[PDB]
RNA sequence: GCUCAUUAAAUCAGUUAUCGUUUAUUUGAUAGUCAUGGUAUAACUGUGGUAAUUCUAGAGCUAAAAUCUCGACCCUUUGGAAGAGAUGUAUUUAUUAGAUCAAUGUCUUCGGACUCUUUGAUGAAUAACUUUUCGAAUCGCAUGGCCUUGUGCUGGCGAUGGUUCAUUCAAAUUUCUGCCCUAUCAACUUUCGAUGGUAGGAUAGUGGCCUACCAUGGUUUCAACGGGUAACGGGGAAUAAGGGUUCGAUUCCGGAGAGGGAGCCUGAGAAACGG
C-alpha cells in the first residue's frame, strides 16, 4: 500500500520522462531533417 | 484452399483458415502451415503450437505467439538454427517461396505506402500495406511509392519514388510476380492505371496500380531475390 | 417499424416490387424524435453496439455564434418563428436544424456592455438588428441537428441573412 | 437569380470560396471558382468529393434544371454473332451551374457519392 | 460561509434558515438549489437569473446580497481540481456579471476581506509584515485570479473602488516584489509562486489600464502605482522587455494611449520614456516588440501634452527619433506602414530641425530612396516623398549629397508609376533644384518634369512637350549635362511607357545622337565613356523593354539608334567582337543576306536584335517559317552559352505555353541543325 | 440445426469505390499541467405460507508542473543565465491561416548590378458549452541514489490498463459486366415518388429512404414493359478421371419460419427459435 503508494508514484512520473522526452526526441528529428529540406 | 499456399490435396480436409491480421485474406498465410506444410519442419498443429510458445522462431522483430498469423510479402522470419534468417517472396508460376536471408538485409524491410494524412497535433504519418505506421515521413513521397523499415525502430533508412524505368515487382491482379517488373506508366479510361512490365525475356504486358512494388533499381535491387 | 430500406422503392424504368426481404435489424429506420421546448430531457440510444446517439427530446438552451466578432454565450430559448421546410412545425414549435427561433439574448448585451461599454441607442453593427435590442427578441437559427446530437446549436442571422428572412416571414 | 427558395445556402468549407483541388488531372473553370451560385452538391467548391471511376460521353439529354442525361455507347461484341453492335445505355449525371452544356457536347463524368438513386456520376469538363 | 468545505456551506445555510427573515425563508429553496452542486448551474439559470422567470424581489435580494455573495465566493474558493469544479468556477465568474454594481462591489471587498492590505497600506512601501508564507501567497494569488476573473466578465463594466480594489492588488504585487527581493535559492517553490503571482499582478494591472481607460481616476494613486513600478520593473525595464510586447511595456503603452495617463509618465521624470527608448534601441530587439515603441510615440506626436515637461517628452521622442533612423530597416508590411507614418509624424512636427539632424536625415533619406517601394503602398510612397519635400523644405543642402540624392531621384522618376505620386515626385524635384545650390541642370529638369506633369495634366501641353523636345534636339547638353540628360531619360522611358506618338522617343534618339557627337568629339576616357555607360545602361534595358512590347514604332526608333550607335561610337571591345551586321518577303531575304550567313561568333548582337523580331514572328505562318530559317542561321552565328540559354528558353516556353509547342520544337530542331553540323565538325 | 418454398440479372461470380460507414477481435503508432475520511455489495441463522415451480414474503445480523524568437548577455559552448512564452484530449457549433535564396548564367567598368525550369531549394489555430477525463487503478522483479535516518521523494525491466487514428476479418449501399424463348406484348412509369432541385427528419452513412415545397419529367426499334423454365438446373465451385466418349465424383446452390398475425429486448455478433 505505502510500498505500493511508492512504485505508483514512481511509475507515474517513469513514462513521463521516458514517453515525452521521447516526444521532444522525434520533434527534434523532424526539426533537423525540416532544415535539410 | 488455393494454389499459392504450394499444399497437396493429400493431407488435409478443412485447410486452416487465417485469422485476423495485418494483411488481406486472400495472400495472408498463417504460420502452421508455412512450418509444417511447406517449410515441411513441424508434422502436427500441437507441436506448431510448442514451436511458438517456447519462442524460438519470431516474425518481424517480435515472437508473435500465433498458429494463424497472416504473412504477407517478404515478411523478416527469425529463427534459432544456426543463427539462419528467412524471407519470403513471390513467384511467377503462381506459388509462394522463401529462402535464407544473411542478417544484414534481415536488418531492413522495403515496403509499399498505403496512404499518408496529416494526423493529430498537425502532425503528418504514412501507414504500409503491413499495418505498420509512420510518422514525420519523407514529405516527397506520394501514393504507391516505397519505404524501408528499421526493425528495431519503425523509421526510415531508405526510399525511392515510383517512376519509369526501375524495378516495381507486380503483386495481385491478373499476373502474380513476373522478374524484371518495368516499362512505364500511363492511364486508362475507368481508373485501373495502366503499369506495364517487361521481363528479361522482353514481353510488355500491363497490370494496375494497386500492384506497385518499387524493389530496387536494375542491377542490383533492395531485395535478395534468389536464382531459379 | 418505419424501413429505409433501398429495394422497397420503384425501379428506374419501375419495376414491379420484387419483394425480396422482410426487414432486418441493420436497416432500422428509427422514428422521428420531434422535440419541443421545455426542461430538458436526454434520451441514449444504443445503435451498432458502441455509438451512443443522444436524442434531444425537450431542450431550453442553446450554443448560439455571433459570426461578425466571432463570440457564442448560452442563452435562454422563446420560440421558434419560421422554417423552410415546413410550417406547422412552427406551430408545434418543434426546434429541428436551420429553424428560426426566438431569444432573450440578455448576456449577449451583457457581453456587448463588457466590451464597448455604450448603451445601444436607447467597431458597429447594422440598424436592422437594433429593431429587437429595445425589444429584447433576437432571432437566431439551428445549425446542429438536435436529434442525433442532443444538443441545440445556432448562429445569430447576419446582414442579408434578415433582409431574405424577414421578406420570408412576410 | 441564385436566391430561389426558402432558406440561404453556403457551403461550411470543412477567399469566401474555397478553391478546392479534384486530382485525377483536373482544373476549374475560371467561371466555376468566381460564380455566385452556391450549389453545395457541384463537385467543386462543394462537400462532395471527385474520385475514382471516370467515364466519357456525349449529353442526350439537357431538359431540365441541374442535371442531364448522357449516352455514352459502344460497338458491343457479341461473339457468337461475329459482331461489333452499337447500344447505348443513357445515364443520368448531375450539371453543375459553371457549364452551359447542350446535346452533343463530349464530357467527362466520374462518381460523386451518388446523389439520388440514379445519379451516380457529375460531370468534371467539357470540349 | 466562506470556507471550502460542503458541509460547512449547508451548516451555514442551515444557519442562515434559522435566522428569522420572511423573504429568506420564501428563498429557502434558492437557498438549498444554490448549495446543491446538481443542480448548481440550475440555480444561477432560475433562481440567480435577473429579468427572467424565479427572480428574487428587490427588497429579498438587497437583504440576502452577503450570503448569496459568501456561498457564491465559496463556491469560487473551492479548487478547481476536477473539470466540473473548473466549470463551476467558470459559472461562478458568468453570474457575477449580471447581479449588481454595488454587490459586485461588496464581492470583491469579500474577497479583500479574505486578503490583507492593511499593513501594506500604513507603511509607504515597504513590507512591514515580514511573512514570506506560502499561504500568505496562495491568497494573494486567490484574490489576483478571481480579480482575474472578474476583469475577464466585465472588462469594461468592472468597477475597481480605490481603497478596496486597488490598494489590494497594489499590496499584492507590492508582495510579489517583495517576495521576489527576499527570493533565496533555497525556497524554490516560493519563488516559482511569486513569478506566477508577478505575471499574473501585472496582467491583471494591463487589464485593469485596459478595463478603465478614460473612467476610472486613477490619477489619485498614480504616484504611489507608479513607485510600485519604478522600484519593481524599471531597473533594468529596458534591458527586459525584448522579446514581445511585454505587459509593463503594454502597460506604458496604453498609458502613451491615454491622455491623462500620459501625463503620469510626465509624472515620472522621464523613466518611462528613456526606459522605452534605450528598449527601441537595443541591440538584439525584436520587430513586435518594437512596433508598439512606434506606436506609442506616433500618440505621443499626435496628442502633444498642454502640461509641463512635455517638450522634455518631445525631445525624448527626437532622441528616439535619432535611434529611429538606423532602425526602420531590420523589419512585415505593417512594421513598414508603421515606420512611415512614424517618420512622417516625425517631419509634421519637424522637432529634427538641426543642420546635423537633416544631415542624419539624409542618411535616412538615403535608406529610404534605398529600399524600393514596390513592396510597400503608393500611400506609403507618398509619405516618403512628402517627407523628402519636408527635408527639401529645410534649406539644409550640398552639392555631393545632392548629386547623390538626384541620382536616387532620377531614379525614382524612372520607376515612378502612380500619376499623383509622380506629380509629387516632380514637385519634389522643382523643390530639390530651388533648394539644392548650383543646381541649375535640377531647376532645367524641373522645367522637363513641369511640362511633363503638365502633358499628364492636360494634352494641349504635349505641343510645349515637343517644342521642349525641339529645344533639347538644339540642345547643346553635352556629356556634363548627362544628368540633365538622365532625368531625360527617365522622361523618355515614361513616354516610352505611354504610347504618344512617339515623337519623344524620335526626339530622345536625336538627343542622343547629339549626345554621342558630343561625346566623339570629347575624346577624354572619363567623360566620354560615362555618357556611353549612360547611354549604354539607358538603351539596353530600353532594348529588352523593346524586345518584351509590341511598340513597333519603339523598336524601328531603336533601330535607327543602334545603326547610328554601332556606327559612331563603337567603343567597347564586346560591342566591336559582335559588330558582323549593320514586308515579310523582305525580312525573310534580308535574314538570309545578313551576317548571319557571313559570321559565327556575334551572339549578342544578333540576339538583342533579331531574336525579339523572331518571337514577333512566332506570335504572328511564313514568316514564322522564315524566322525558323533565320534562327537556323542565327543558331550558326551563335555562341556555346548564348545557343544554351536560346534553348533553355525554347525548352521552357515549350512546356509552359501550350500555344505552339511544335513549332518552337521546329525551331529547336533549327537550332539543333546548327549545333549538330557543328558537333560533326569538332568531331 | 429441421421441414415446406423459383420470383430468369433474381441469388450468385467478380472486374470498385467507399475522402459517404461501422467495427469486439489482429497488429503499428499513440497522453500528462487521507498506506481507502469514505457506500462495498457478500452471506447467515431464525420462524412461516401455499396442492404446487430456481414459488415465495416479511425479522435480525454481514516543492501533483515542464517547456522558450529563447534570451540583458558572459565565456565558453561540458556552458549557464533576466524573465510579458505557455503548453489535456472527448464531444458540439462557429471565427483565422492552414516562398525566394547560395545561383555552374547571359551580361560587368572584371567589384557585381537584369536573380525558378538561366546552380539549386518549390509557398501558394481557436471563443464557448455538454449530465467529458478526474488527466497508469492493478500487477511480478529489484531491495539501489543519499540523509529529508522515515516503515524515505526514489527507479532498471515492468510484461500490461487506457486515448485516438490506419490495418484486419464483419457487412451496408453501389460501379459495371457475366444468363434462357420471344414484337401474333410498342410504350411503361407516377395506378406506395415516377424523375430531379433544395431543406428537414431518420440512418453508422450517401441517399426521394421518408417528409415538405418546387420544376415537370425519366427508359426504350441498340427491344423498355410482357408470356417459358423439377433455374434435383445452372456455378472452372473443384480436383481430376495416367482413356469409364465431355467429368464417375467435390461443393455453392432459390427463400420463409419455429402454432399464427403484431410490437419490444439485449450483443463488435441478430428484427434470436438461447428472451
Amino acid at each position: 500500500r505505502l510500498q505500493r503508494k511508492r512504485h505508483q508514484r514512481a511509475l507515474k512520473v517513469r513514462n513521463a520522462q521516458a514517453q515525452r522526452e521521447a516526444a521532444a526526441e522525434y520533434a527534434q528529428l523532424l526539426a533537423k531533417r525540416l532544415s535539410e529540406r | 484452399a488455393p494454389h499459392h499456399w504450394l499444399l497437396d490435396k493429400l493431407s488435409g480436409c478443412y485447410a486452416p483458415r487465417p485469422s485476423a491480421g495485418p494483411h488481406k485474406l486472400r495472400e495472408s498465410l498463417p504460420l502452421i502451415v508455412f512450418l509444417r506444410n511447406r517449410l515441411k519442419y513441424a508434422l502436427n498443429g500441437r507441436e506448431v503450437k510448442a514451436i511458438l510458445m517456447q519462442r524460438h522462431v519470431k516474425v518481424d522483430g517480435k515472437v508473435r505467439t500465433d498458429t494463424t498469423y497472416p504473412a504477407g510479402f517478404m515478411d523478416v522470419i527469425t529463427l534459432d538454427a544456426t543463427n539462419e534468417n528467412f524471407r519470403l517472396v513471390y513467384d511467377v508460376k503462381g506459388r509462394f517461396a522463401v529462402h535464407r536471408i544473411t542478417d544484414e538485409e534481415a536488418s531492413y524491410k522495403l515496403g509499399k505506402v498505403k496512404k499518408v494524412q496529416l494526423g493529430k497535433k498537425g502532425v503528418p504519418y504514412v501507414v504500409t500495406h503491413d499495418g505498420r505506421t509512420i510518422r514525420y515521413p519523407d514529405p516527397n513521397i506520394k501514393v504507391n511509392d516505397t519505404v524501408k523499415i528499421d526493425l528495431a525502430s519503425g523509421k526510415i533508412t531508405d526510399f525511392i519514388k515510383f517512376d519509369a524505368g526501375k524495378l516495381v515487382y507486380v503483386t495481385g491482379g491478373r499476373n502474380l510476380g513476373r522478374i524484371g517488373t518495368i516499362v512505364h506508366k500511363e492511364r486508362h479510361d475507368g481508373g485501373f492505371d495502366l503499369v506495364h512490365i517487361k521481363d528479361s525475356l522482353d514481353n510488355t504486358f500491363v497490370t494496375r496500380l494497386n500492384n506497385v512494388f518499387v524493389i530496387g533499381e536494375q542491377g542490383k535491387p533492395y531485395i535478395s531475390l534468389p536464382k531459379g | 417499424g418505419i424501413s429505409r430500406d433501398s429495394r422497397h422503392k420503384r425501379s428506374a424504368t419501375g419495376a414491379k416490387r420484387a419483394q425480396f426481404r422482410k426487414k432486418r435489424k441493420f436497416e432500422l429506420g428509427r422514428q422521428p424524435a420531434n422535440t419541443k421546448i421545455g426542461a430538458k430531457r436526454i434520451h441514449s440510444v444504443r445503435t451498432r453496439g458502441g455509438n451512443k446517439k443522444y436524442r434531444a427530446l425537450r431542450i431550453e438552451t442553446g450554443n448560439f455564434s455571433w459570426a461578425s466578432e466571432g463570440i457564442s454565450k448560452k442563452t435562454r430559448i422563446a420560440g421558434v418563428v419560421y422554417h423552410p421546410s415546413n410550417n406547422e412545425l412552427v406551430r408545434t414549435n418543434t426546434l429541428t436544424k436551420a429553424a428560426i427561433v426566438q431569444i432573450d439574448a440578455t448576456p449577449f448585451r451583457q457581453w456587448f456592455e463588457a466590451h464597448y461599454g455604450q448603451t445601444l441607442g436607447k467597431a458597429k453593427i447594422e440598424s436592422s438588428v437594433e429593431s429587437q435590442f429595445s425589444a429584447g427578441r433576437l432571432y437566431a437559427c439551428i445549425s446542429s441537428r438536435p436529434g442525433q446530437s442532443g444538443r441545440c446549436d445556432g448562429y445569430i442571422l447576419e446582414g442579408e441573412e434578415l433582409a431574405f428572412y424577414l421578406r420570408r416571414l412576410t | 437569380t441564385v436566391q430561389s427558395e426558402r432558406a440561404f445556402q453556403k457551403q461550411p468549407h470543412i477567399t469566401k470560396r474555397w478553391y478546392k483541388n479534384a486530382g485525377l488531372g483536373f482544373k476549374t473553370p475560371k467561371t466555376a471558382i468566381e460564380g455566385s451560385y452556391i450549389d453545395k452538391k457541384c463537385p467543386f467548391t462543394g462537400l462532395v468529393s471527385i474520385r475514382g471511376k471516370i467515364l466519357t460521353g456525349t449529353v442526350v439529354s439537357t431538359k431540365m434544371h441541374r442535371t442531364i442525361v448522357i449516352r455514352r455507347a459502344y460497338l458491343h461484341y457479341i461473339p457468337k454473332y461475329n459482331r461489333y453492335e452499337k447500344r447505348h445505355k443513357n445515364v443520368p449525371v448531375h450539371v453543375s451551374p459553371a457549364f452551359r452544356v447542350q446535346v452533343g457536347d463530349i464530357v467527362t463524368v466520374g462518381q460523386c457519392r451518388p446523389i439520388s438513386k440514379t445519379v451516380r456520376f457529375n460531370v468534371v469538363k467539357v470540349s | 460561509l466562506g470556507s471550502r468545505n460542503t458541509d460547512v456551506q449547508k451548516l451555514a445555510l442551515d444557519a442562515l434558515l434559522a435566522y428569522k427573515n420572511p423573504t429568506l425563508n420564501k428563498y429557502r429553496d434558492n437557498l438549498k438549489n444554490l448549495l446543491d452542486d446538481t443542480l448548481f448551474k440550475d440555480e444561477i439559470t432560475t433562481f440567480l437569473t435577473e429579468n427572467g422567470s424565479q427572480s428574487i424581489k428587490a427588497e429579498d435580494e438587497k437583504v440576502v446580497m452577503p450570503y448569496v455573495l459568501r456561498i457564491f465566493f465559496g463556491r469560487a474558493q473551492v479548487p478547481p481540481t476536477s473539470g466540473q469544479k473548473r466549470s463551476r468556477k467558470i459559472a461562478v465568474i458568468s453570474v457575477l456579471p449580471n447581479f449588481k454594481k454595488p454587490y459586485i462591489n461588496d464581492f470583491l471587498s469579500l474577497a479583500s476581506e479574505r486578503l490583507d492590505y492593511n499593513y501594506f497600506f500604513g507603511n509607504s512601501h515597504q513590507i512591514n509584515s515580514s511573512k514570506a508564507t506560502l499561504k500568505t501567497i496562495r491568497r494573494m494569488t486567490g484574490f489576483v485570479n478571481i480579480v482575474n476573473s472578474t476583469l475577464s466578465v466585465l472588462r469594461t463594466n468592472f468597477p475597481l473602488h480605490t481603497n478596496s480594489v486597488l490598494q489590494p492588488l497594489i499590496y499584492s504585487i507590492a508582495m510579489a516584489y517583495y517576495v521576489l527581493d527576499t527570493e533565496s535559492t533555497e525556497e524554490v517553490h516560493l519563488r516559482k509562486m511569486a513569478s506566477n503571482l508577478r505575471q499574473q499582478g501585472l496582467k491583471c494591472l494591463s487589464s485593469v489600464f485596459e478595463f478603465v481607460g478614460n473612467t476610472f481616476d486613477w490619477s489619485t494613486s498614480m504616484e504611489d502605482i507608479y513607485a510600485v513600478v519604478v522600484k519593481p520593473r524599471i531597473s533594468h525595464f529596458s534591458d527586459e522587455n525584448l522579446q514581445q510586447p511585454s505587459s509593463l511595456l503594454r502597460l506604458f503603452l496604453y498609458w502613451a494611449h491615454n491622455p491623462s495617463l500620459y501625463q503620469f509618465l510626465y509624472y515620472d521624470e522621464f523613466a518611462t520614456a528613456t526606459a522605452l527608448m534605450d528598449t527601441i534601441s537595443n541591440q538584439h530587439v525584436k520587430e513586435a516588440v518594437i512596433g508598439p515603441i512606434i506606436e506609442a510615440a506616433d500618440s505621443i506626436i499626435r496628442n502633444p501634452v498642454n502640461d509641463d515637461h512635455y517638450v522634455d517628452l518631445v525631445t525624448l521622442i527626437c532622441t528616439s527619433c535619432l535611434k529611429i533612423l538606423p532602425s526602420l530597416y531590420v523589419k512585415d508590411s505593417n512594421s513598414i506602414s508603421t515606420f512611415l507614418n512614424l517618420l512622417v509624424s516625425i517631419t509634421e512636427m519637424g522637432f529634427i530641425q538641426d543642420d546635423h539632424v537633416r544631415s542624419r536625415l539624409i542618411s535616412s533619406l538615403i535608406s529610404i530612396l534605398k529600399g524600393k517601394l514596390k513592396k510597400l503602398q503608393e500611400n506609403d510612397t507618398q509619405k516618403i516623398l512628402k517627407i523628402l519635400k519636408l527635408i527639401v523644405f529645410n534649406y539644409n543642402c550640398s552639392w555631393s549629397d545632392i548629386e547623390e540624392l538626384y541620382t536616387t531621384i532620377s531614379s525614382l522618376f524612372k520607376t515612378f508609376d502612380e500619376r499623383n505620386l509622380r506629380v509629387s515626385l516632380t514637385e519634389l524635384f522643382i523643390e530639390l533644384g530651388r533648394k539644392v545650390p548650383e543646381l541649375e541642370s535640377i531647376s532645367k529638369l524641373v522645367a522637363d518634369l513641369n511640362s511633363y506633369s503638365s502633358s499628364r495634366m492636360h494634352e494641349y501641353d504635349f505641343p510645349r512637350i515637343l517644342s521642349t523636345f525641339k529645344g533639347l534636339i538644339e540642345d547643346g547638353y553635352k556629356s556634363y549635362s548627362e544628368l540633365e540628360w538622365l532625368p531625360l531619360l527617365f522622361t523618355f522611358l515614361h513616354f516610352i511607357n505611354n504610347k504618344e506618338e512617339l515623337a519623344l522617343r524620335t526626339n530622345a534618339s536625336h538627343a542622343i545622337m547629339k549626345f554621342i557627337d558630343f561625346i566623339n568629339e570629347k575624346p577624354n576616357l572619363n567623360e566620354a565613356s560615362k555618357s556611353i555607360s549612360m547611354l549604354k545602361d539607358i538603351l539596353l534595358p530600353n532594348i529588352r523593354i523593346g524586345l518584351r512590347d509590341s511598340l513597333e514604332e519603339v523598336q524601328s526608333e531603336y533601330v535607327s539608334v543602334l545603326s547610328y550607335m554601332v556606327k559612331n561610337t563603337k567603343y567597347f571591345t564586346d560591342f566591336e567582337d559582335m559588330a558582323i551586321l549593320l514586308q515579310l518577303h523582305r525580312r525573310q531575304r534580308a535574314i538570309k543576306r545578313l551576317g548571319e550567313h557571313a559570321h559565327q561568333l556575334k551572339d549578342n548582337s544578333i540576339s538583342h536584335y533579331l531574336i525579339p523580331m523572331i518571337e514577333h514572328y512566332v506570335f504572328s505562318r511564313n514568316i514564322g517559317n522564315e524566322t525558323q530559317i533565320a534562327i537556323g542561321g542565327l543558331a550558326q552565328h551563335m555562341s556555346w552559352n548564348q545557343y544554351k540559354a536560346l534553348l533553355r528558353r525554347y525548352i521552357s516556353m515549350l512546356k509552359t505555353k501550350p500555344n505552339q509547342m511544335k513549332q518552337a520544337v521546329q525551331l529547336i530542331v533549327q537550332l539543333s541543325v546548327p549545333l549538330r553540323e557543328t558537333l560533326r565538325i569538332v568531331r
